[PDB]
RNA sequence: CCGGACGGUGGCCAUGGAAGUCGGAAUCCGCUAAGGAGUGUGUAACAACUCACCGGCGGAGUAACUAUGACUCUCGCCUCGUCAUCUAAUUAAGUCAAGCGUUCAUAGCGACAUUGAUUGUUCACCCACUGAACUUAGUACGAGAGGAACAGUUC
């Protein structure tokens, strides 16, 4: 029915300006610094105090509309990564055959090395993203960690090493084996 | 070739068409083997199905105790005639079609194989081994 | 069974199986790895495993000798040769359990160890020891298929 | 998003055992903000979950047996036949959802209703073969029974 104007509140805090041209967001902060393209939707932002932006559409449908959260969000999670930080944890599962990971490097690389997945004969490799780091967890057993500043690439980097253990040929909830997500959280504690 | 054939085979010329008979060389008391069947052998339309060194072909027994008779059984082919050629470079042959009744894990009916016995067909059916004198 | 050529013998053991007496003897039929058969990997791991220096050892009325070897890792070596060479003194080197004459290895890695003679020393049941070593690694299949279900 | 979900009592009869939750009706009482003689998940059977509802957010008869029919009475189609014999071998689409599915309508199904032999052989019917084999592995899962693959190898 074409709502005539809503709009949303990106609140923004004591360590970062962000700053908005066309539609090129660029937020930086404490932990370095994010920047993100928004041309692909039609909004408004708008400064109201340096602790405040307001994103806007004028006469929207559904669909349109439905987008606008979707921006405020897409530029939380910038701020966010900015200031706290993202780390996802993932842990091995594996019934008999200890999946064995490990990180090598040919040409300035770092890929994701696993061996021995389910006694798999084939070596497998998912590419470190950049902007991302990687930790095994000292103090746990099968633990891999996933972190820095854009939850999309540490998200997506997580997800490729997952997916790169997927069991073939066999019932998938008999044979458990794989590396999944366990923890989504931040990189700063306390919070 | 198949169940109980531990070992790949290299191409060998084949010899042994459909309908052939080869000379029983056991002592399980078949005198002959008539093939009709190759395992593994593919399918184009009007092509006989043929067999070669150390195929399992599938067979009845024309000439021999009637008890072997008037039934199909598994056998192996243990030597050609029809030359072919190995790796080694060389075309050989023997003078006779021959091959022995067999189960179909690959284990010998009888206990003797009489006369020589091509080592492609004694590499892959150790039972067959067992039982030969000379190989080649 | 009635006796038999020492040839003949040995072949019928390693099939695992007897003709007359029909009995399948062993469930499964023994066989080596051909080489052909292990996994290619490249192998360094961290760029190979750690290495030792020559190393000497002398009782004062055996001396053994070593020379300057290599480890990898992932890989697997062998100790061969006949009892009173050091064979079991060179393993105790390594695990720390003694001390060098000369030559020293100091690794920083973790050494789990067994014994060649095994008398008992320990006070306590079976149970109790191998569960207080690693309980987990007997619930894993493995372990109940070579250990658990043959002796019971 | 979350907290609370309570006493009469495990209502009553049917009850093998049915304490709200297969079933036959009946729907009360006290509580207090609100809590159904009880929405669905139910261990047999309570629980233990949950949710509603308060709240934080030309035809017949006949039998000391079936069948047949000695007897009395009246005016080669089907067929590729069956048994042998000769062969290894032989004509020589969707809607509705009542139902099944032991517990459950839709996993899997759904009434009603409705939108080389042998032959001219095609066909049909056998005899054989084989994407397969090899290790991966008699492994993982399974009380067993049984049973994988991705990798590599040869056809």
């Amino acid at each position: 029915m074409k709502y005539i104007q809503t709009e949303q509140q990106i609140e923004v805090p004591e360590g970062v300006t962000v700053s908005i041209k066309s539609r090129i967001v660029k937020v930086v902060g404490p932990r370095g610094t994010l920047t993100k393209n928004l041309k692909h939707i039609d909004v408004t932002f708008t400064k109201v105090n340096n602790q405040l932006i307001k994103v806007a559409v004028h006469n929207g449908g559904r669909k349109h509309v439905a987008a606008l959260r979707t921006v405020k969000s897409l530029v939380d999670n910038m701020i966010t990564g900015v200031t706290k930080g993202y780390k996802y944890k993932m842990r091995y599962v594996y019934a008999h055959f200890p999946i064995n990971v490990n990180i090598v490097e040919k040409d300035g690389a770092k890929f994701i090395e696993v061996r021995n997945f389910l006694g798999d004969k084939k070596i497998r490799n998912v590419p470190v993203r950049d902007g991302v780091t990687i930790e095994f967890s000292t103090n746990v057993k099968d633990e891999i960690v996933l972190s820095g500043n854009s939850v999309e690439d540490v998200s997506q980097n997580a997800a490729d090493l997952q997916q790169i253990c997927r069991v073939r040929n066999k019932d998938i909830r008999k044979f458990l084996d794989g590396i999944y997500v366990s923890h989504k959280g931040f990189i700063t504690e306390d919070l | 070739s198949g169940n109980g054939a531990q070992g790949t085979k290299f191409r060998i010329s084949l010899g042994l068409p459909v309908g052939a008979i080869m000379n029983c060389a056991d002592n399980s008391g078949a005198r002959n083997l008539y093939i009709i069947a190759v395992k593994g052998s593919g399918s184009r339309l009007n092509r006989l199905p043929a067999a070669s060194l150390g195929d399992m072909v599938m067979a009845t027994v024309k000439k021999g105790k009637p008890e072997l008779r008037k039934k199909v059984m598994p056998a192996i082919v243990v030597r050609q005639a029809k030359s072919w050629r190995r790796r080694d470079g060389v075309f050989l042959y023997f003078e006779d079609n021959a091959g022995v009744i067999a189960n179909p894990k690959g284990e010998m009916k009888g206990s003797a194989i009489t006369g020589p016995v091509g080592k492609e067909c004694a590499d892959l059916w150790p039972r067959v081994a067992s039982n030969s004198g000379v190989v080649v | 069974t009635l006796p038999a050529s020492v040839r003949e013998g040995i072949n019928i053991f390693l099939d695992g199986h007897i003709p007359a007496e029909n009995l399948r003897f062993r469930t499964e039929a023994l066989q080596f790895r051909i080489a052909d058969a292990t996994e290619d990997l490249q192998n360094d791991s961290a760029s190979r495993a750690f290495s030792y220096p020559s190393l000497k050892k002398t009782q004062g009325d055996f001396v053994l000798n070593v020379e300057e070897g290599e480890f990898s890792d992932s890989e697997i070596l062998v100790m061969m040769g006949e009892n009173g060479t050091g064979k079991t003194t060179l393993i105790k080197l390594l695990a720390g359990a003694l001390k060098p004459d000369e030559g020293q290895d100091i690794p920083k890695l973790n050494v789990s160890m067994k014994p060649q003679k095994i008398a008992p020393k320990f006070p306590g049941t079976v149970r109790q020891l191998f569960f207080k070593k690693i309980r987990g690694q007997f619930l894993n299949p493995q372990f109940q298929t070579d250990v658990v279900k043959p002796l019971r």
